[PDB]
């Protein structure tokens, strides 16, 4: 539990 | 273990081999031939052998 | 990569009996047939490496530790070398009228070993799936049981593969060998034709051997005999020190001399 | 890659180039996974077989893998139907290809293409030959327009500059081959020297060519002998990246300075290091000249000092993120050549002419609810030809 969020886990830009 | 099962023939057989490879490498024909080769692929064949 | 052993059982006293028989098979053929294997191996890729060892009655010498006709430098080295060595063993043979039968297990002892030394010193980045392409040619010899069963264990434990190819004679402790590392058993009748079954049946490795159709194992038999007659048993009275099947039940079995205790 | 080489190539060329002693046997090892089995196989049969049995001789498991050779095959024609028995010529050859019938070289290959790189890119000293400059501007890496100005890099060029020394030599190898034929040079006796290497007067020309783009060396004035280096046949990295768009890069050869100043602004020069920053202006400017965000980021990862190879993933997410980011940008704007309609007095002829268009492709974006189009100048011919029509 108390899992990083998936936007700061890997890199949200479109590449 | 458990798994299960004249003098002079030697003499013979020793000899005629010894004359046997006074000749080498006859790979361009002698190694095989089609007629040969065309039968051992129907034998590989679900009905063959 | 894939590193091949060609184990060509060359029995002079069978062999030779086929040159009295003038028979259209003959070992300078069989020679031949296996050398176009271990070049079409190594045709197969640059990493692929392969060896060969014969089979005598005193011993086994291996056979493999420009383009004059336009040929392959690398292969040209294999088919000279196995040539001039092979001429050399046959030539040259003590007689030994009380030894006769063809010794294979020591000549797999080597092998099993010579993998090991090859897989220990390629680098660890590359695998190498080791085979080996036993080629009977002669009835197999009584006493050689144990030894050849401990190297065939060994094998197991090694990840080889035991891919026997005997022909004339169907030697069941050769085809029990094969069965424990998976490896492939075809008994070809047709020894003329016998080069289009390894380019077919023994040639592709284990990698693709899986997603391939080839001929469906042989039933085993894995019969158990007493040391009485040496005929088969289903029930055997071992002990807890010889570990040997015996006939029936015993004061005290022979092979052990222990005090049993009866109850 | 070698196998598109091949693919593309006429029925009568493949068999001239299946010539006995290497390219039966170097199209072999191209041969991935099952065709090199199946090749032996019917290598000794004189007698062709039904196509029936070569599907049913792959199980039904991995049977794609089976498709995919066989179709591979077809195209490189090693067998004909006949009705599946190999190409004679290639099953002669094939079989008399089967029993029948140094550290100073990397060096100079290694120097003699970093020179050439040298020559590629501005650099004031670099190797002067005629030959070698036109060859390269025809290559379409290059541009020249005025002889007596040295040439310039064209975008294609940057691109191409910053790819690995495996794909960016064996993309140069493969225009020569295209501009062989353009030059008049045949292309199938000077093809089957490659192979060769991995075991005439085109061919003096074309071994010059290959001495200098570093691959062979005669050592003996040219003489009839070669010794191919390693590259003829077909290293660790010392970038280090920061989290604040700095580089470190332990470099002493020029040509990996002027390869990073291409998108970044270099800082310090010392004896075994250098520092750079990656800056807006630097990457935007690469961007300008025709690099995209890919080339870099796998030309540093390529280049990756040792030290960050530990963490993972071994380039730091910002810096991956920004560079990616400021390509974007620049292209936020995606300009499309195209002609506009205006006053449909009815939406069925709309309609219509917007099916005429997605038939032909001539439709680049349509508009339902404001009932117009946009169509490419080169479709506007055809348009305006249907609408004469009516
Ligand atoms: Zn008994
Ligand atoms: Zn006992």
């Amino acid at each position: 539990a108390k899992e990083r969020p998936i936007w700061l886990r890997e890199s949200t830009v479109q590449g | 273990g458990p798994t299960p099962i004249t003098s002079q023939d030697i003499i013979n057989s020793f000899q005629s081999i010894r004359q046997e490879m006074e000749a080498y490498t006859p790979k361009l024909t002698q190694v095989l031939s089609s007629s040969a080769a065309s039968s051992t692929i129907t034998a590989l064949s679900p009905g063959g052998a | 990569l894939n590193l091949l052993v060609i184990v060509v059982d060359a029995n002079p006293i069978w062999w030779g009996k086929q040159a009295l028989k003038e028979s259209q098979f003959t070992l300078s053929k069989c020679i031949d047939a296996v050398m176009v294997l271990g070049n079409s191996h190594l045709f197969m890729n640059r990493s692929n490496k392969l060896a060969v060892i014969a089979s005598h009655i005193q011993e086994s010498r291996f056979l493999y530790p420009g383009s004059k006709d336009g040929k392959y430098e690398l292969l040209t080295s294999a088919n000279e070398v196995i040539v001039e060595e092979i001429k050399d063993l046959m030539t040259k043979s003590d007689i030994k009228g009380q030894h006769t039968e063809t010794l294979l297990a020591g000549s797999l002892a080597k092998a099993l070993c010579y993998i090991h030394r090859m897989n220990k010193e390629v680098k660890d980045n590359q695998e190498m799936k080791s085979r080996i392409l036993v080629i009977k040619a002669a009835e197999d010899s009584a006493l050689q049981y144990m030894n050849f069963m401990n190297v065939i264990f060994a094998a197991q434990k090694q990840n080889i593969l035991i891919d026997a190819c005997v022909l004339d004679s169907d030697s069941g402790l050769l085809q029990q060998a094969c069965d424990i590392t998976g490896g492939l058993y075809l008994k070809v009748p047709q020894m003329p034709s016998l080069l289009q079954y390894l380019l077919w049946v023994f040639l592709p490795d284990q990698d693709q051997r899986s997603q391939l159709i080839l001929p469906p194992p042989v039933h085993v038999d894995y019969r158990a005999a007493c040391f009485c007659h040496r005929n088969l048993i289903e029930i055997g009275y071992v002990c807890s020190v010889c570990l040997s099947i015996f006939c029936n039940f015993s004061p005290i079995c022979t092979t052990c001399e222990t005090a049993f205790k009866i109850s | 890659n070698l196998q598109e080489f091949l693919g593309g190539l006429s029925p009568g060329v493949l068999d001239r180039l299946y010539g006995h002693p290497a390219t039966c046997l170097a199209v072999f090892r191209e041969l991935p996974s099952l065709a090199k089995n199946w090749v032996m196989r019917m290598l000794f049969l004189e007698q062709p077989l039904p196509q029936a049995a070569v599907a049913l001789w792959v199980k039904k498991e991995f049977s794609k893998a089976q498709e995919e050779s066989t179709g591979l095959l077809s195209g490189l024609r090693i067998w004909h139907t006949q009705l599946l028995i190999l190409n004679p010529i290639f099953r002669q050859n094939l079989r008399i290809a089967l029993l029948g019938g140094v550290p100073s070289l990397d060096k100079y290959a290694e120097e003699r293409w970093e020179v050439v790189l040298h020559f590629m890119v501005g650099s004031p000293s670099a190797a002067v030959s005629q030959d070698l400059a036109q060859l390269l501007s025809q290559a379409g890496l290059m541009k020249s327009t005025e002889p007596g100005e040295p040439p310039c890099i064209t975008s294609a060029g940057f691109q191409f500059l910053l790819l690995d020394t495996p794909a960016q030599l064996w993309y140069f190898m493969l225009q020569y081959l295209q501009t062989a034929q353009s030059r008049g040079m045949d292309l199938v006796e000077i093809l089957s020297f490659l192979f060769q290497l991995s075991f005439s007067d085109s061919l003096l020309n074309f071994l010059q060519h290959l001495r200098e783009f570093g691959l062979v060396f005669q050592r003996k004035r040219k003489s009839r002998r070669y010794y191919p280096t390693r590259l003829a046949i077909n290293q660790p990295g010392f970038i280090v990246v920061e989290t604040n768009y700095r580089l470190y890069a332990y470099t002493e050869s020029e040509l990996q300075i002027a390869l990073i100043a291409l998108f970044s602004e270099m800082l310090y020069r010392f004896p075994n290091m250098v520092v750079a920053q990656v800056t807006r202006e630097s990457v935007q400017q690469a961007i300008a000249s025709g690099i995209t965000a890919q080339q870099i980021i796998h030309f540093l990862r390529t280049r990756a000092h040792p030290v960050m190879l530990k963490q993972t993933p071994v380039l730091p997410p910002t810096i991956t993120d920004q560079i990616r980011l400021w390509e974007l940008e620049r292209d936020r704007l995606r300009f499309t050549e195209g002609v506009l309609y205006n006053q449909f007095l009815s939406q069925v002829d709309f309609e219509l002419l917007l099916a005429h268009a997605r038939e032909l492709g001539v439709l680049v974006f349509e508009n339902s609810a404001k009932r117009l189009m946009v169509v490419t100048p080169a479709g506007h011919s055809d348009v305006k030809r249907f609408w004469k029509r009516q």
